[PDB]
């Protein structure tokens, strides 16, 4: 144990477990000699490059699965909600970091990836015969996140027997509780609108189901806290 | 001018081949090649990742279909019982299909090279016992018991002290050709067999619940390979 | 001992066919003796399933296209394929001044002479063909839709003022050559509903693959 | 003879095809190329010369056309007006269709770089003033009046003391693709946006005009850039 | 970071169509089975506002000969296309002796052959065909008129002594190659009304382009 | 292009003429030969190998 400091947020975690770092690429920054060498891409140090701890979603048996969107989850939040919005263009690191506090007699695995344009596909109607599109609260869902409704398929059509295929790492209960990925800015471009496009999306499923004997608190807070790395803007507004 | 003679050959448009055509757009310079993370280069790349065993590829209830993803030990078994058996056939149908590798597989008609299944405990912590994991090669038939597969290859998994094992799968090849129906399909017979027993029964104070469950992933070696691609899918772009 | 089979070039070359036109004399199909196909690389059945096996690629694509009559017969008339690069305008009737812009390059070439054949490049202005979009394009029609992946039209007739005498078949086979590929994701399990969107039919919701009644007989 | 096998592409007639044919005058010594002032090379030489932003372009009475060229300024403007507004879209209709850069623009697809709107007062010269001239980046939306727009990118013109003043558009691409009507058009979205807002009125002592016009130059930077060609025209060649 | 798209050369080349020939058999039209056609690169619409952006251009230019039935139908006939250099006599029979004058290239090719393709060099006399001309050869009929800017005429016609036995159509495109240009000037921005002269339209005076409302509102 | 004349002989199919022709399948990687005993090269080494002669070629 020991706990680390970035500006005024102080969160208390475990020496350093193996992290796990998205396609072996550190998120760096963008040089000079890119698209924009006139307005100058200012690289948000002070207390932009903070630790976010979300607001703590509860597991349960019944749980199916959480996703949120990026830079969504942000986008809302503080001062780097602050540069998302009235700013232009963006490019940024995150190193997540997923706990849950939970005793050695409650049992369960969850698997937690990133995924990079995740695009939800919803359930079209039911027979699949309605071009359903789906709603805004879905395809970027804030800092609640939300719940995936067919885990099974990743709500877009796509077995979840695969996804360790995209840079994951496990918390089996009964061996860690912390889980942490460190990810590199991913889009066919440089930059993009931190509004419009989500370049990718956190997963966190329960794989082994929540388990316990009778007693024994029924919910395991799985606390997020996340933090930006070598992020860039341009263009204020 | 300079003599020739057309061979045999000329005028021939083979879907095959690979020569030059003209371009289209002789001026066009198309938007530079940028740095993208995780590019692929080899598809063996992505057959070396660890994808879920459906092992458990029962329940077919849609909203149970999550749990084909894991299979459970409960206290209920007695020891030496069995708790679970597959075979060691990426392609073939089955528990395998659920695995990246497998789904490759159906791209290929040729294949040869060392499997890799780990597993992993998901208990309670307090938990304690042992399972006998023993791989029956090619034509061994299945052990009756636990006693006999404890004679084979075997493991047994204590899975009070590692919360993981892995198992390797020495070698397994999809090349014997059998033309059965009227369809000739390259099929294995090097059903390799994985079998699980109870060494122990399921011990756990009180407090902790009496099912644990377990999953299984996947993945091939390093001396894997694949030959003669073959397009086939059940999912097709639709009208 | 070699592994040069299972590289993304080798698993994608091949030219596959994405693409037919009909330009019979009698007709409700192309009654104006000419027809438009935005390059659509999901013709090949196969195809969509195997490409969205990554997020980004990159490629050229030589074209070949093979012309003749239903009965697959070969006859003395003459064509005029067009391509319209993202952009340029296509044709809106048999006689649209867009068949003489010099900038949408055209290739003649008789029934009779072999398949015509020309490779086009990686037109997109993005560094990378991307096939899934988490946003929209500066609820809504408009989420998944990534633009810049337009590759044009091909604009296909039978040269001339008049119609033409027979009736004609032309099919539009695709190799892709120089493919390289990034951010690999989850192989399509469950069946496709629309060209666009990963929409799935959450009725039909299927298991990845074959099932068994114990997890103890094989 | 030579062994040969034609391959498809034989006997193609491609407009594009750029190979070499056949002289129809084999003997013939064309006459030599002499030296002639101004060669162009590259047209994007041309996209760096400054022509006349006809920003006022309202008036369309055929003798008033004259006055799209030069807006202008007066006593009459109470500090903080608006005084004139145009986006930074080279391609798209309206002010920058006067300008040579917008007329290439024309024959392609799309381009981007650095612009430079230059202005001149063209007024007595016993004048004095101040205007404020903001650029409102892509997606800003233009300033609700001369205060909130002196927090963004501006700059106080004091046409008292230089009667000329050069702003950079730092940059303008038109790449994002657009499938509207049912005619795919290449469109910015990147309309960056000029404001121009009297910062103090128009000051002038007795016996000078109380109105004064400005005509506003453009030209690309050099980090300007074409790609595909698109001739297309509304003038043609008539019959 | 390349600017090649935008050179000259690059802006200049592409075949485009500038001439087509009508030999039908029964016609008001080319009755002889024979026609003439000075080299004139006007014929490609757009290409008028292109050019005159320069005062003086030097080119060569490769031609590409397409040709079939109205339907766009290939046929059994031979053909005679001629080059009667400036300053040769242009063919006024169908038997005129100079379809027979070796000094005007001729080039013979059957329909079913593919199109004849070949270069023509740069004829003027004067260093550079040049588009506008101050002054007069020595108010005047004869103001604009920079005559060293002849290219030569092209003569088609069937092959033989009788009348062709089908209805012909001959297609005439262009490419322009190593294209080198001089003193630029501001692009046509009024309607063009004669292939000569500048003369604009004096009541249809437009303005260069769109407008809107006010300087104020965008 | 490049000048041509198409000799006597153009698109004639000889049973006996050994060119070589396009590949079908450009990627595949044929499994390797290995090492098997006897391998015959010329026919000549198998006409000095002995066999019996039936002299007594006369019984039916």
């Amino acid at each position: 144990v020991a706990q680390l400091t970035i500006g005024n947020s102080t969160i208390t975690t475990q020496e350093a477990a193996n992290i796990i770092v998205g396609y072996g690429e550190w998120p760096s920054y963008c040089s000079d000699s890119d698209a924009t060498a006139v307005d100058k891409p200012t690289r948000p140090d002070v207390s932009v490059n903070r630790f976010y701890t979300l607001d703590t979603k509860l597991w349960e048996k019944s749980s199916k699965g959480w996703y949120w969107k990026f830079p969504d989850v942000l986008t809302e939040t503080g001062v780097f909600g602050q540069n998302a919005q009235f700013h232009y263009l963006y490019r940024s690191g995150f190193c997540i970091h997923v706990q849950c506090n939970a005793s050695k007699f409650h049992q369960g695995a969850l698997l937690v990836a990133v995924l990079p344009e995740y695009v939800i596909g919803t359930v079209a109607g039911g027979t699949g015969t309605e071009d359903t599109h789906p709603p805004y609260k879905q395809t970027q869902p804030g800092a609640d996140g939300f719940e995936l409704q067919h885990p099974y398929v990743l709500d877009a059509g796509i077995p979840i027997s695969q996804l360790t295929v995209c840079p994951h790492q496990w918390i089996n209960l009964r061996t860690n509780n912390c889980a942490t990925i460190i990810v590199p800015y991913i889009n066919a471009l440089p930059f993009d609108s931190a509004l419009n496009h989500c370049n990718f999306g956190l997963l966190v499923v329960p794989i082994s189901p929540l388990d316990y004997d009778q007693g024994a608190t029924p919910v395991i807070p799985i606390t997020i806290t996340l933090a930006p790395m070598c992020s860039e803007f341009a263009g204020l507004r | 001018g300079f003599p020739t003679e057309l061979k045999p050959g000329t005028n021939q448009f083979l879907t095959t081949d690979d020569g030059v055509s003209a371009p289209i757009l002789p001026n066009f310079h198309p938007t530079p090649c940028i740095h993208i993370p995780g590019e692929v280069r080899n598809l063996l790349e992505l057959c070396q990742v660890e994808t879920i065993l459906e092992v458990n590829n029962v329940p077919t209830n849609a909203t149970s279909l999550m749990e084909r993803l894991r299979f459970p030990v409960s206290a209920q078994a007695g020891k030496g019982e069995l708790c679970a058996v597959f075979r060691a056939d990426p392609g073939r149908n089955g528990p395998w299909q659920s695995t990246l590798l497998g789904q490759l597989c159906g791209y290929y008609t040729q294949w040869s090279g060392s499997l890799e299944v780990t597993f992993m405990f998901t208990g309670s912590f307090m938990a304690t016992g042992k399972m006998l994991i023993a791989y029956t090669p090619p034509g061994g038939p299945l052990p009756k018991d636990r006693a006999t597969a404890m004679l084979g290859t075997h493991v047994i998994w204590d899975f009070g002290l590692q919360s993981s094992v892995t198992l390797v799968i020495p070698w397994i090849s999809n090349t014997h050709y059998r033309a059965h129906a009227r369809d000739g399909v390259f099929d294995y017979y090097t059903t390799g067999l994985v079998s699980i027993w109870y060494q122990t029964n399921y011990v756990v104070p009180i407090g902790a619940p009496n099912t644990a469950y377990i999953i299984a992933l996947a993945a091939a070696q390093k001396n894997f390979t694949m030959k003669l691609c073959k397009d086939a899918s059940d999912i097709l772009q639709t009208g | 001992h070699s592994t040069a089979e299972t590289t993304l070039d080798s698993f994608f070359s091949r030219a596959g066919l994405v693409g037919e036109i009909d330009l019979p004399l009698k007709g409700t199909t192309n009654p104006n003796g000419y027809a438009n196909w935005d390059i659509d690389i999901t013709g090949y059945a196969q195809m969509r399933r195997k490409v969205e096996l990554f997020t980004y690629m990159r490629f050229d694509a030589e074209f070949t296209f093979v012309a003749c009559t239903p009965t697959g017969e070969v006859v003395p008339q003459l064509l005029q394929y067009m391509f319209v690069p993202p952009g340029a305008p296509k044709p809106d009737s048999r006689e649209s001044l867009a068949w003489q812009t010099a900038t949408n390059p055209s290739v003649f070439v008789k029934l009779s002479d072999p398949p015509a054949q020309v490779s086009v490049p990686f037109m997109s202005p993005a560094s990378a063909y991307q096939w899934f979009y988490d946003g929209y394009p500066t609820k809504d029609l408009e989420y998944g839709a990534m633009p810049n992946n337009m590759m044009g039209t091909f604009s296909v007739r039978t040269v001339g003022t008049s119609k033409s005498k027979y009736p004609l078949v032309v099919r539009i086979y695709m190799r892709m050559k120089h493919v390289r590929a990034w951010i690999p994701r989850p192989m399509r399990n469950q069946n496709y509903l629309f060209k666009a969107n990963p929409n799935y039919a959450g009725n039909s919701i299927k298991p990845t693959g074959a099932s068994r009644t114990a997890i103890t007989t094989l």
